[PDB]
Parts: C-alpha cells; structure tokens; sequence
C-alpha cells in the first residue's frame, strides 16, 4: 500500500474499498498498490486465486480486467516496524521486499 | 476455537436454506434443484480450523413434461435453452415454456422478456440462419397476393 | 392465413453451453451467461447436440419433496449438533473467565 | 471428387451347408461418416468415452 | 431465513385459492379457468432468496355447448367476445350469452 | 367463429383435475409448513443458548 | 502431555447416488489425482467434477482431473505415458476412409 | 485497538409482496433520491410511498 | 384518466455511487451524499448499472 | 366504486399470513430480549469487579 509519503507500507488486512475516484484503497483510507481502478458501472467484481481482478461491465460479453494484485514477502517477517492501522513498514532486519504473484 | 464450529453453523444454515428454497419450488415450470457444495479449510495446522461453502450446483436433469394443450407451451427435451432478451438488449437464457403474445405481437415469456430467434426473409419467407437471432413477432400484416409463375 | 397458405415467421433457437453449472441464475427462472459457462452455442432443435421441442406441453420442476422433506431432517439435526459445540466452548470459556 | 476408398473385403468365417436359404449373416466395416459431439460419460473402470 | 418458506407458504395459498375458485364455477357459463404461474426470486446470492408469483394465467378454451330450448341465449364458438356496455358508457367483453 | 343460437357455453373446468391440483397444494404448503417450523426449531435452539 | 499427532480415518464412507454423469465415487481404496494452475500435484477422494469453459475436467476448486490420455486413430489408453489433464474437446470428428470390410 | 469503521452490507435483501400499489422494490444497485423541506438531497431503499 | 386516456406524470430517477460504502446514514432508513461515497449519478431504472 | 346491495364487505385479513407474521415476530422479540440478557451480564461483571 501506499502510504500519502508516497513510500510503501504492507498490510494484510484484505478488507478493501473504493474512493471517490473509483480506485481500490485500504479500509483505513490508504490506496493499495498495484493502483487497481474499479470503473463507475461495474457490476461484479472477482478476485481470481493468483490476485487477477476483473470485472464486468453491462452489455460487454466479456469480463474486463482492471489490475493485477500482488503479494510482497520478506526473508524476515518479524523485523517488520508497525506504524498502526494494521501496516507494517520494512526496515534493515526484515530484509527487503520480494514482490511476486500469488501462487508463485 | 470459536470459528470452527461459527463456520460449521455457517454450512448447515446454507445448507437449509438451499433445501427450503428448493421446497418453495416445488412447482415451478423450468426449475431446477440445487444443492449445496462444502469443502474444509486446512490452514497449516492439522485441527482442522473448518468448513466453507465452496458454491451451490444446479442439477440440470430433465422434470417432467407435463400436457397443458396451449399452443404456446414448448417444453425443451434433453439439453437445450430458451435464448431471451430483456428491454437493455441483455441475453438471457430459460427453460420455461409459458410463453405469451403480447400487444406488439412477440412472443414473450411470463415477465415479458422477448423469445429470440432466426427470422425469415425473402419471398417466399425462408429461415436464413446466417444471421443473428432476433426477436419472433407475429404480425397481422394481411398476405398480398403472388401472380402465377409457374403452373 | 385465411388463403390456404403457410408463412413462416421465425424459428426458436437454442442455447448450449460447455458447463451449464456455470449459469448465473437472475430470477424469474432465468439464467445468465458468464465465463466460467463459456460462450453460448447457438443451433436448430433436433440437431447437434440440441434435443426436440415438446409443443403443447410445459417442463415441470426435478424437485423431489419425499427427498427434501427428509434432507431437511438431517440439516437440521446438524445444525442443532453445531449449536451444541458452540455452547460447549462458550461453557469453556465461562470456566476460564471464572478463575 | 473425392478419393474412392480401395479396402480389404474379406469372406471369411463363411460357410457352404444345407441351411434354409442364402442368407448373411453379418456384415461390418471399420470406416464412417463425420460426426460431431453428442454426449459423454466417465465409464466403471474409469475410461471417458465421448459418443 | 424466513423468507423462502414464508414465499413459498404464499404461493401455495394462492394457487390453492385459485384451485378453489375454479372449483366453485364449474357449473357457470362463460367461465374461463385459472392457473398460477410462479418465478423464482434469486438476488446477487445463489441461495434462492424464494418464489413469486408471476400472475394467473387465464385458459381460454372453448367449453362445452349445452342447448337450452330459449331464443334469447346464444353461445359462442372458436375465437370472438361479446361487447357490452354499462351505464356510464365504459365498454366490456364477455363469453357469456344468457340475454334477456 | 359463427354462433350457435339457442345454446350456451358452458365453463371449461374440469372437476377431477381441479380436485387432483388441491390435492398436491395441499401437499406443498404443508411441507413449506414443516419448513417454517424447521426454521422456528432453529432460532429457538439458538436463543436457548 | 505432548500432542502426538493428528490420525485421519480412512474408512470407506456411504455411496450416495446423485444422477450426474460427471459424477464419480471410489469403492475401497484409492484416490483422484488433481493438479493445481501452479502444476503442484493433489489427491483428493471428493468426486464433484465439472466440465470447465476450456473443456477441460475440473473439481470444485479449479483442480484439473489427470489421468492416461489417448493417442493415435482409433485412439488409446496410453498406459506408458505420464498422467495429463483430462480434456473432452467438442471438435468436428473427421471420417476415416474404410479399410478393411 | 481503534474502531476502524462501520461498514454497511449493502446486499439485496428479499423481495417480499405487499400488494400496494404506491410501493416500489429495488433489485439490482440503485437507491431512491428524496428532498425534504429545506430542499436536502438523501438517498433510500425504502420503497413505502404515500 | 376517464376519457381512456393515460397521462405520464414522471419517471422515478435512481442514484448510483463509486462507493456505496461511504455513504453516511442519517437515519430514517435514509442516507446522505458524502465526500466518500462521491457524487451521485442518475439515472433511469433497468438502465445500464441500474 | 359501485355500491352492491345486499352484500357486506367482510374484512381483508387472512389468517395464515398473520399467523406466520406473529411466529417471526415472536422469534425477532426473543432474540432482542436475548440482547437486552447479554446487557444485563456485562454491566453485572463491570459492577462487581
């Protein structure tokens, strides 16, 4: 996620929602990266077993995917500094992050 | 601890209310049963933490065909689907039969979504199933009249 | 028509799709097309895979109510048994807050 | 236009008796005609056949 | 949830009710039968929220000709309605031809 | 259709599918009663609690 | 005390018929052979298998059934190959020019 | 701990008959807009109107 | 009306939001736009997203 | 409306319905006396700490 510093906390809290502007965001306000845009008219949003988001738009035949959401892990998962609001930000004792897709 | 048999309570409400949504059918032209599927929910430790509800299956088998003697009741045998569409031009499919000609003279089920079809064109009326279907209307259009081309 | 004469106006199509069981129900006996059923395949009755249509009569519903009314028996005696491991653990719980 | 099928027919089995009349008893042949799907089923010991 | 059962219960009752009320014009001329046609209800999940009733369907088949010996009644075959009208000028249609 | 002079049209419902249909109602609304009371036995076992 | 393990109990449970044609149970001992999209190996005793959009025998979670394919015309059971995600294609079946009657 | 939020569940509910005319049913997504006196816009799935 | 004649008197608007959630609920089975849940957008019902 | 003579207008209450409207409603008053019991408990612990 992505913090308003513009540097990147994690979380695992999965309950997301959606601004104003239609992009995915944290429950707690903060906009979850990959930037994952949900357009006005969709009808049903499905979140695939490896993080693929799509939706579906009325009077499209088929569905439209709209991001690709990713895990991130560390070598040190204890080493991670809470900041709150369910976040964890990485520091030299929780190595460095590994971004990779859900399943892989 | 508490989740596991939250989880277990969970399944069984489903599950009874698969059952009873299935009993209020009971009589219910083109539908068709459900039933509930369950799997476990093993997350690293053994204990077993519970169960979910992995999706609802129809049963697409065949009810009876009963005689109503309406020229408007066409019952599917074996597989197949009634193609519809709604006033948006969404595509919908159905198996019931209890179809109707409205006031505009197309055929349209109880709710009023309009049976599809190929239509005919050409004199004479022939159906050219290159197109894509369309909408079965039943005009009162009189029949003109074809002069004599061969005898 | 009233010359002795036949007209066609259309015929019904049909629908068949890879897995029906991917079929989204939206009411009114009514199924959707989704990706998980695959593309709809459109044909002729009587041909392919498609079976003859019935004129003159209605398909009646598969609900079996001798198999429901019992089913229902045994959701409900497993229901009953979840409540009763719900209450055991609340007593668990009861005994250590008591301490 | 198409290629004329050149096969092996063969009588054999066949026999000369005092039955009633001359008469066939079976005929068969390896070749057939397209066909698309129509139905398919997973067998008891486990084959998925498609008809 | 209470709903399904308690939709399910309505439907009976109306159907049952629509029994009763055929049975009770079986002798009554320019009678046409009814039926209940229902629809189910499903909303977003796939429990089957319940039933409903989608309307009642009326059969408009023709019913037996039964002679009379009187010149003012007069029966009605194959397709067509009597056209009445009441006394505030509305119009009306009926199968029924007991005239007088 | 033409009409038949000295006659009436008599009601189209048949008494005997009349009776049959009343019969499998009658059956359909007392299984969704033992539905309902299902769900009654339910909330009452978990208001027990 | 120490929690020595946890034993499952294999026994055979109840048939119960279902009417489905891609449905399937296992009498006695043995089970299915699934295989995850990552290409992780699974055996599973649940017979609940649905035809998915790409043709292929799925369960309920996604898992391809595996299984001998076939080869060659007519096709067989190639007992000698390695085990392949079951497939049943609806292509147009070619004719075969006879050659023996 | 914080109170993160209060998070609606805004899932349709069932669609139970009444038989009165004036009142109308949601399915699907969509909310019913109202004004009161002081020409306030709000929004309701409540569909009892008289 | 009498002389069978109809007169249509309105069509019933439906409001859709990016984000239904951040609707604040002012009682009254009632909700209020807010800066979370956006502007609305209207529409006609069984229409597009309605 | 027209105005029959002869004839009363009998109410429109139908028994079933309401007799199911009474069963939900007595469940929805017992799950509340139930909130109203897990209420009661709290205070109680809070007050005799």
């Amino acid at each position: 996620v992505m913090l308003p510093d513009g540097t990147s906390a994690y979380t695992r809290d999965g309950s997301f929602q959606v601004d104003q502007n239609g992009q995915l965001v944290t429950a707690g306000g903060f906009q979850v990266q990959p930037a994952i845009t949900i357009p006005a008219n969709a009808l049903s949003i499905t979140i695939g077993r490896d993080g693929v988001v799509s939706v579906t738009q009325q009077g499209q035949a088929a569905p439209v995917q709209v991001g690709q959401l990713n895990l991130t892990t560390f070598m040190n998962d204890t080493g991670l500094e809470s900041i709150g609001e369910n976040l964890y930000i990485e520091t030299q004792s929780s190595g460095a992050p590994n971004e990779s897709t859900p399943g892989l | 601890s508490f989740s596991q048999a939250v989880s277990g309570l969970n399944a069984a409400a489903t599950n009874l209310d698969v059952i009873g949504n299935n009993i209020a059918n009971s009589a219910t032209y083109g539908f068709k049963s459900g039933t509930a599927s369950f799997a476990d929910m093993f997350a690293g430790s053994k204990v077993g933490l519970g169960v979910k509800v992995a999706g609802i299956t129809q049963d697409f088998t065949d009810g009876t065909t009963t005689n109503t003697g309406r020229g408007l009741d066409v019952a599917i045998s074996q597989n197949g689907f009634f193609r519809l569409v709604d006033s948006n031009g969404s595509v919908f499919y159905s198996r019931n039969g209890q179809f109707k000609l409205d006031e505009n003279r197309n055929l349209v089920n109880m709710q009023g979504m309009q049976l599809t079809g190929y239509p005919a064109t050409g004199t004479p009326p022939t159906i050219q199933q290159g197109a894509n279907p369309a909408p079965i209307t039943i005009p009162n259009t009189l029949m003109a009249a074809k002069s004599t081309t061969t005898a | 028509y009233s010359n002795e004469q036949e007209q066609v106006l259309g015929q019904i199509v049909l629908a068949n799709f890879a897995n029906n069981e991917g079929l989204a129900s939206q009411g009114d006996n009514v199924w959707a097309a989704t990706q998980a059923s695959g593309v709809a395949l459109l044909g002729t009755a009587g041909s392919g895979n498609f079976g003859k249509l019935t004129n003159g009569a209605l398909e009646a519903s598969n609900v079996d109510l001798s198999k429901e009314l019992v089913n229902m028996i045994v959701a409900q005696r497993n229901y009953q048994s979840n409540a009763q491991t719900i209450k055991t653990q609340d007593q668990i719980l009861n005994t250590l807050v008591n301490l | 236009g198409a290629t004329a099928a050149t096969f092996s027919l063969s009588f054999l089995n066949s026999m000369q008796q005092n039955t009633g009349a001359n008469n066939i008893v079976a005929t068969n042949q390896n070749g057939y005609k397209p066909g698309d799907l129509v139905s398919y089923q997973i067998n008891n010991d486990g084959t998925v056949v498609g008809n």
